[PDB]
Order: structure tokens, then sequence, then C-alpha cells
């Protein structure tokens, strides 16, 4: 039995844009519905 | 040390966005905010100052005025990048009434500190000025963010103005090849189909919070920039956005370790979000800066100058070869 880890991003998420330094926060977002172009 | 006031106030006003549309898409820029805000500051005394300076979270008994102002301007300095690698830019400006004398102090202090450019506007045709703020804005953001103001009152005395862009590749893109139609659930119940892109066999920061119900992962862009990204567990959505601290954002990055992970998958998507900032910014603390008491006579030398509004507008687009951000705050202040 092997070990494996799977990431799905299917339900309401959170990103966060940040600076590679200071971790000050560009931009604060919440996904509920992912909406298109 | 003064990036953790920053954190602060992003989850702080975060927060209190969620709590009058828990539903909502939620989209963005704290650093817009705060600055716009700091800019205004300049211009503040006594109750009115202190009120700005504690909302953004500064610690007024660790840190001066000076040491505050100089934390946006050395920021300034560092998110004006530019390649076809990462392209990252924010301006500042001041829209002022014809004939509208402004003190020294106030001039020397926002181009020194926030490198603001200046415009004398007749606000009295309040579609034009609105025009003349809106192209502004078009401008600085590459077209991202337009109707910024959406109305402004004729007696206008001053905008404030700040604009954020963000055009970044991934440091491990997404092959559209890969990017498949399957199911984003919106609820247990409800589901929506959408693109999924996906990674495959790849190693990246990860972290599984197993106390907080969630899992944490971090995507790099090419350049000084990264997104973290968080997924809750199943209706644990309410309390992990409650868990939104410095110090949770501190253990996240102090706990994220290389992992090999099989499979990732990410959906395509594009949202924008427009507020009035008014009420959230009177629950975390800005009250006279918007009545007749407000004190900004450090801006003319006239206290007859009180904040109408404070707008936002932000937009978020996440696709195979990387992201497009970019949001701009206005801070209206009308006569007294």
């Amino acid at each position: 039995v092997e070990t494996r880890t799977i990431v799905r991003f299917n339900r309401p998420f959170l990103m966060i844009i940040v600076d590679h330094f200071t971790w000050n926060i560009f931009f604060m977002s919440k996904v509920t519905n992912p909406k298109q172009a | 040390g003064l990036a953790s006031a920053n954190v602060d106030f992003a989850f702080s006003l975060y927060k209190q966005l969620v709590l009058k549309a828990p539903d909502k898409n939620v989209i963005f820029s704290p650093l817009s905010i705060s600055t716009a805000l700091a800019f205004l500051s300049l211009g503040a005394h006594n109750t009115t100052l202190t009120e700005i300076l504690k909302g953004l979270k500064f610690n007024l008994t660790e840190t001066s005025e000076a040491e505050i102002h100089q934390s946006f301007q050395h920021l300034l300095r560092t998110l004006n990048q530019s390649s076809d690698e990462l392209q990252l830019s924010m301006g500042n400006a001041m829209f002022v009434k014809e004939q509208l004398s402004l003190l020294d102090r106030f001039t020397e202090d926002a181009k020194r500190l926030y490198g603001s450019e200046a415009f004398a506007t007749d606000f009295q045709d309040s579609a034009a000025a609105k025009k003349l703020i809106n192209d502004y804005v078009k401008n600085g953001t590459r077209g991202k963010i337009t109707d910024l103001i959406k109305d402004l009152d004729s007696q206008t005395m001053m905008v404030l103005v700040n604009y954020i862009f963000f055009k970044a590749k991934w440091e491990m893109p997404f092959d559209p090849q890969d990017t498949h139609q399957s199911r984003f659930y919106l609820s247990k119940k409800k589901w929506v189909m959408v693109p999924m892109m996906s990674l495959h066999h790849l190693t990246i920061p990860y972290f599984r919070d197993e106390e907080l119900s969630c899992t944490v992962v971090q995507l790099n862009y090419t350049g000084n920039a990264s997104a973290l990204f968080i997924l809750p567990d199943q209706d644990k959505m309410e309390e992990v956005e409650a868990m939104l601290l410095p110090e949770t954002l501190n253990r996240w990055g102090d706990s994220l370790e290389f992992r090999e992970i099989g499979e990732l998958y990410l959906p395509k998507f594009s949202i924008s979000r427009d507020y009035n900032l008014n009420d959230i910014l009177l629950q975390l603390g800005i009250e006279e800066a918007f009545t007749s008491k407000a004190d900004l006579s450090g801006i003319t030398g006239a206290r007859n100058l009180a904040v109408s509004q404070v707008v936002h507008k932000a937009v978020l687009d996440v696709f195979e070869e990387g992201t497009e951000a970019s949001a701009a705050t206005a801070v209206k202040i009308t006569l007294l």
C-alpha cells in the first residue's frame, strides 16, 4: 500500500497573492463560484 | 514588523466583507486600501488621525507616524517592477479642486512618501472629473479597472486614488491540453461544470492543517510573488475564515514543506467585485473622518474637509499561463 497526495480545488477556497519577502498581501480572494472569462 | 499590521488589516477587512454576504466571491487588494488611507492620513490630525492609523492596525505605542509612512514609501519602491516575467506597478494620485491651495507640508510629504501625481480638476462638472479619474485608473491598470468612480458629488474638493497592477507567469504553468471540464461544488448539493487545470507529479510547498481542517499549498510566480491557496474541508469555510490572523499566516509559512503531489486540480476563473467601504471602515474604528468633526486641516490649512466615500474595485484572472489581477481605491473628500 503506497501513500499519495491529491489536491482538488473543487469547492470554495481562498487565494492570497503575496510578496516573496515580506508576505505582504497584494490580493485577497475567496472563490465560492468560479465564473469564467 | 509592520507587514503584520497590513496583514491584520487585510484579514479584519476580509471578515467584515464576508459577514455582510457570506456566499459571494471576494476579491480586493488590502495593500491598495491601506496605502490610500495612509496617504489620506498625511492630512489628518487628532482623533481623525489616530482612528485611521489604529484602523489600519498599527500600534501607536510602538511605531511613529514617520515609520508608518516610510513603510509605505519602501513598499512602493519595490512594487514597481517590469519585465515580460512579472509586471507589478502601484501609483498614487491626488485630484485637486481648481484654485485650491494645498499646504507645502502636505504636497511635499505626498510627493516624497507616496510618489503622488497631482491634477487640478473642476469638480463642478462632475461628469468630466469622473471621466478624468476613471481614465487615469484605466491607464494605470492597463484597461482592467474601468469605472472605478460611479458618481461624484459636485461639492467634492479632492480625490485620492491608488491603483495596483499585477501580471505574472506561474513558475510551473499548467498545460491547456490537460485542462478538462469537471464539477465544482458550490455546496454539497449544487455543482457547476468548469475547466479544471491540472498538474502532475509535482513537488511544491504543502501543509495539511488537520487542526484547522484545511489544506494549504503554495504556487510560485516567476518573480518575487507567490499564490497561497487554502482549501477548507466541506462546511469548514466559515471557521477557517475566523482563523485568518497574522499568527495563522505565520504558522502556515513555518509549516509548509516540499511534498510530492500526485495530482493537483485548480479551476480557471475570472472574478470581479466593487465595494463601498464606508460601513466596514466604520466597523474598524474609522469614524470622525466621515463626519462634520473630521480634522483633515493638514491638507489645505482649513478644517472644512470630510471623507464622503471610500470605494474599491478589484479583478482576478487565473489561467494556465499565470495570473492577472488589479485593483484601485478612491477616497472622495467633500466640502463641509
